[PDB]
RNA sequence: AAUCGUACCGCAAACCAACACAGGUUAGUUAUUGUAAAGGCUGUAUAAAACCAGGAUAAAGGAACUCGGCAAAAUAGGUUAUGUUUUCG
């Protein structure tokens, strides 16, 4: 079994394409796997739950092993300690999405600006050729 | 004031500082380095260099039990050092003494050779040699209130928050207060020196050796054991020939070892080194000579001290003695013998509490490093080896290592039945049958030994035991029968 | 690739304060011949901006900034214009354009200006003596010349110590705390690989 | 102040205050159940479901 | 909120800065096996006695951590 | 290793107010120097009445207004040699 899933339909992830379960509009972390349009029953199930936005460097994380070492011995403090650890894990899923959305926005803006420069260059070159023809025609 | 589009710099200084302090992976470091390496001031450029050696070790430890390190990382680690090395040279003229220490150490620690840095360090070492070895020299002061125009070029004061600084009262009667700073820089110059910068590095070090030898005073706080080792290896690597300087350096090491033993009372407990205990404070950090009690803070999550050793330890004795073997010809025999005896006394006293033996844990790498120096120096002593064997675990060692250890103990005339039994018992449990004897692998050696190789290891162990004179036991009898 | 004005005396600068076009006809003609003839003006000059309008402006600022770093004393805008043109050639046309670049540097603390001392506000307003500009080797967080920056830092340092101990006395943390937000996702990992490929190439 | 918000729903409160287990715990509650059986109401308690 | 009353628990990546080894040592040019055999044979079989040891010897004690002064 | 929750709304046109109600509704997180990344949202067709509501400007005078400086306006901030009163803070 792999640790992370690698085959995602990126049109579905960004939002241009509908999912395999259109009734679900905002998948949960454990619902992403079965909402993927490229779902297959032959692929082995990953051993951990990650969203499509997670980086490939998360395969070396072991969070519950560290939690046990930090476990307080007083049950009253232990319950609150565990509650904050679960809060930390859930928030980490939505930090990845925010970074994912900001990172893609910068790449899109760069590409759009580059196209704008090329279009103006072609228009100016075409006009210059037309201007030259006018002078040549008039001798 | 810093709102809008900056036509000169792509990233604001304050934001760049935030990213540097927020680094935990090499990929994140590569993202920052490959984009804004040309806009870092000396404070930012040197901070990245110090972190990189630690980030490389962290990733090697992130690998789980059944995984392996990504092969693309080590090439990237050296790629980032080279890029930062170039920027270090560009801003080298605006660094402080402390900043130069950070940048030089990072490259030397990573064993990355850079001609540009070596040439820059060579000129700096010459300038600092005549200033830091002067008798009328003052310690470096971090309490700056109104910086000079040249201090504004270091980038320390371009901050929107409080700048941490040491709160200690600087000594006013210290001799050569910055000797440790000079020793580290010289060692880095030797290590970072390349093929085209070797001549310049050697010339600068030779002048330092002559100045060091022609000195009639000793620093009031004696140089740390780590600094002494670094300076000794700076001469050894560079090939500097100066018996006067070499002898003086070993004299300081001898003096420090005696002082530690003189001021030790065995009734208190096993010998331990003197260290500097650094704690976090409101305005920065404070250094103490003795530890505090454990404390619970309402705001800090960690109140533990940073321990910076000053006296010698087994780790440093294996590096100082290594340098001595390289520089044997330049050291009088009398001084070498005195240091060797002091080293044995330091080891014996560090693992004894009250009237009973209390072994101190050591690793196999450390033991081999110490023994290798002794073999080169031809020093045989049972008071230095016996403490090392008691504190050495013998559960994960290969069969070959156990055989070598038994031979070493016999040659050093170690007389302890417990040590011999712990070795033969471990060796017997690793010698398996099938009709071919197989010797298991382990930390000590790579691979397994089968057939004659296993028999040879058994014969050597039996020969060592027979010379030692151990009474017959089950473990030895089984080994003899198999071999 | 600087272009000359129709008078063939200077180059046009990329900013909104430039009221002169770029001559672009295939043949060189005096202004008086074609300006009053009645022909369309777009046949002789280009009144628009270049496709690289933003990139050119950034390059010009770096040239001005680097030249100031090489200077050892504050100088006038006229000296800056002559020095840059001599070093690289005819690339800047007016002192007003250089002033606009300097204002951006002043705002972000990449440069500083030395102002005279006047006895009354009205004398200061009516004064016409040119100003002197310098440059910071690295970006700072305080305004003014290096002497002024040092004074401002000293006041700031005292305030920081005052605030930290007041917080401790009133049972607050001496130093504010936050949580570390993870800003490394799959997009960032792919950007790093792209960066290495470009650097290798 | 604006009035008319005297109902603040709570599922645990509703079951504990008017549930079948509560009505069967006292003699008066048992009499209430009989009265509702006599009148022939289809739902006896707010707590009832199939 | 954004403002914490104390340091957050160590749930993020923790980079360790303890016990960093960067010292220089000798090579691995040790003696050959045959040389060791010759040395052992040359050892005189001195009939000495063993030292008087305590009946129970405690196991090795771990060493305390160390840092560097390049802060 | 079984069992129950997992769709959608959740400062709201979906919950409490008879309503697609300018009201009420707990906790956790995020960008931003003088600003502000991500994400989210969107109004039948005109105009040169009186009058009403919420703003802006105003010559000379400056409380003459009125039960009443109601409302509106106003250098509003910081450091002071000296003096007064104190329960001495
Ligand atoms: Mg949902
Ligand atoms: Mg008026
Ligand atoms: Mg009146």
């Amino acid at each position: 079994r792999p640790i992370m899933h690698k085959n995602w339909d990126w049109e579905f992830v960004v939002g241009a394409k509908a999912g395999r379960k259109p009734a679900i509009q905002r998948p949960k972390p454990h619902q992403w796997y079965y909402c993927n349009p490229k779902y297959s029953a032959e692929d082995p199930l990953p051993t951990k739950i990650f969203p499509p936005h997670a980086p490939p460097t998360a395969e070396s994380l072991d969070d519950w092993a560290k939690f046990r070492k930090l476990c307080p011995k007083d049950p009253v403090e232990a319950k609150k300690f565990r509650k904050h650890f679960v809060r930390f894990l859930n928030q980490r899923n939505y930090d990845w999405r925010t970074a994912f959305e900001r990172g893609l926005a910068k790449e899109v803006a760069v590409a759009k600006a580059a196209q704008r420069a090329e279009d103006e260059t072609k228009r100016q070159e075409a006009w210059h050729a037309y201007r030259t023809a006018v002078f040549e025609s008039a001798l | 004031f810093h709102t809008g589009v900056n036509l000169v710099q792509p990233i604001d200084t304050s934001k760049l500082t935030r990213q540097i302090k927020k680094l935990t992976l090499l990929h994140e470091a590569a993202l920052t380095v490959l984009q804004y390496s040309n806009y870092c001031n000396p404070e930012q450029a040197t901070e990245i260099l110090r972190r990189l050696p630690f980030l490389m070790r962290h990733e090697e430890s992130r690998v789980l039990k059944g995984q392996t390190l990504d092969p693309k990382l080590p090439p990237m680690f050296h790629g980032l050092l080279h890029v930062m090395g170039d920027r270090f040279v560009q801003v080298f003229s605006d660094c402080n003494l402390r900043q130069i220490e950070r940048g030089a150490w990072a490259l030397a620690a990573a064993r990355h050779q850079h001609d540009g840095v070596a040439l820059a360090l060579s000129e700096k070492l010459k300038q600092l040699t005549q200033e830091l070895l002067d008798l009328n020299a003052k310690p470096f002061n971090t309490r700056v209130t109104k910086p000079t125009p040249e201090q504004l070029n270091s980038g320390i004061f371009a901050s929107r928050v409080l700048v941490p600084e040491s709160v200690n009262q600087l000594p006013v009667k210290a001799v050569l207060p910055e000797f440790n700073a000079l020793a580290g820089i010289a060692w880095a110059l030797a290590t970072v020196a390349g093929e085209h910068s070797a001549a310049a590095a050697k010339a600068a070090l030779e002048q330092l050796a002559e100045k060091f030898g022609a000195l009639q005073v000793d620093p009031k706080p004696l140089p740390d054991a780590d600094s002494l080792c670094r300076l000794a290896w700076a001469f050894a690597k560079a090939g500097v020939h100066n018996p006067a300087a070499v002898d003086k350096l070993f004299h300081l090491a001898e003096e420090r070892l005696k002082s530690q033993l003189q001021a030790h009372d065995p009734a208190s407990g096993p010998l331990r080194p003197r260290c500097t205990y650094r704690y976090k404070t409101v305005r920065g950090w404070v250094d103490q000579h003795f530890p505090r009690k454990p404390r619970d803070s309402s705001y800090l999550g960690d109140t533990a001290p940073k321990i910076i050793p000053r006296d010698f330890e087994i780790d440093s004795l294996g590096s100082l003695l290594s340098a001595a073997a390289l520089l044997r010809d330049q050291v009088p025999v009398e001084r070498l013998q005195t240091i060797l005896n002091l080293a044995a006394q330091h080891t014996a006293a560090s693992s004894v509490a009250g009237g009973a033996l209390q072994p101190l844990m050591v690793t196999y790498e450390e033991v081999t490093r110490v023994l290798a120096a002794c073999e080169q120096l031809g020093f045989r002593s049972s008071t230095l080896v016996t403490p090392l064997l008691h504190g050495l675990p013998m559960a994960a060692l290969s069969a070959e290592a156990l055989s070598q250890l038994a031979a070493a103990a016999t040659l050093h005339h170690v007389r302890s039945r417990t040590v011999y039994l712990r070795i033969v018992r471990a060796f017997n449990a690793k010698l398996s049958v099938s009709p071919t004897l197989v010797a298991g692998a382990g930390i000590g050696a790579e691979g397994k030994k089968e057939g004659e190789a296993a028999a040879a290891l058994g014969a050597q162990l039996l020969l060592a035991v027979t010379k030692a004179g151990l009474p017959a036991n089950a473990s030895v009898s089984r080994i003899a029968s198999l071999v | 690739r600087p272009a000359l004005t129709p008078s063939f005396s200077r180059v046009s600068d990329p900013w909104t304060g430039e009221k002169e076009a770029k001559y672009a006809a295939p043949y060189r003609i005096p202004e008086e011949v074609w300006k009053n003839s009645g022909a369309p003006k777009i046949l002789f000059q280009d009144p628009w901006n270049s496709p690289d309008y933003d990139e050119v402006r950034k390059k010009h600022a770096v040239l001005v900034h680097d030249y100031l770093k090489q200077q050892s004393q504050p100088i006038n805008v006229q000296t800056i214009l002559e020095g840059v043109n001599k070093t690289h050639g005819l690339v800047l046309g007016t002192i007003e354009y250089v002033t606009s670049l300097l204002e951006n540097m002043l705002w972000h603390d990449m440069a500083y200006v030395v102002k005279p001392v006047f006895s009354s506000p009205r004398k200061a307003k009516l004064s016409k003596i040119p100003l002197l500009y310098g440059a910071n080797k690295y970006q700072q967080v305080f305004r003014g010349t290096p002497k002024e920056v040092a004074e401002r830092y000293e006041a700031a340092r005292a305030k920081h110590i005052k605030v930290a101990f007041t917080r401790l006395r009133t049972s607050k943390t001496p130093q504010p705390f936050r949580r570390r937000t993870d800003e490394y996702s799959h997009v960032q990992a792919s950007q790093s690989a792209l960066g290495l490929a470009a650097a290798a190439a | 102040m604006k009035r008319g918000m005297t109902y603040q729903p709570s599922r645990k409160k509703r079951i504990n205050k008017h549930g079948m287990e509560k009505r069967l715990g006292t003699e008066d509650g048992r009499l209430t159940i009989l009265r509702r059986l006599e009148k022939g109401r289809w739902r006896l308690t707010v707590d009832m479901f199939r | 909120a954004k403002r914490l009353l104390r340091e957050a628990p160590p749930f993020t990546e923790q980079v360790d800065e303890k016990n960093f080894d960067d010292k220089d040592y000798l090579g691995a040019g040790a003696m050959s096996n045959e040389q060791l055999r010759k040395e052992l044979e040359k050892v005189e079989p001195g009939e000495a006695k063993w030292d008087e040891e305590s009946p129970l010897i405690p196991p090795p004690q771990p060493r305390q951590y160390r840092n560097k002064g390049h802060q």
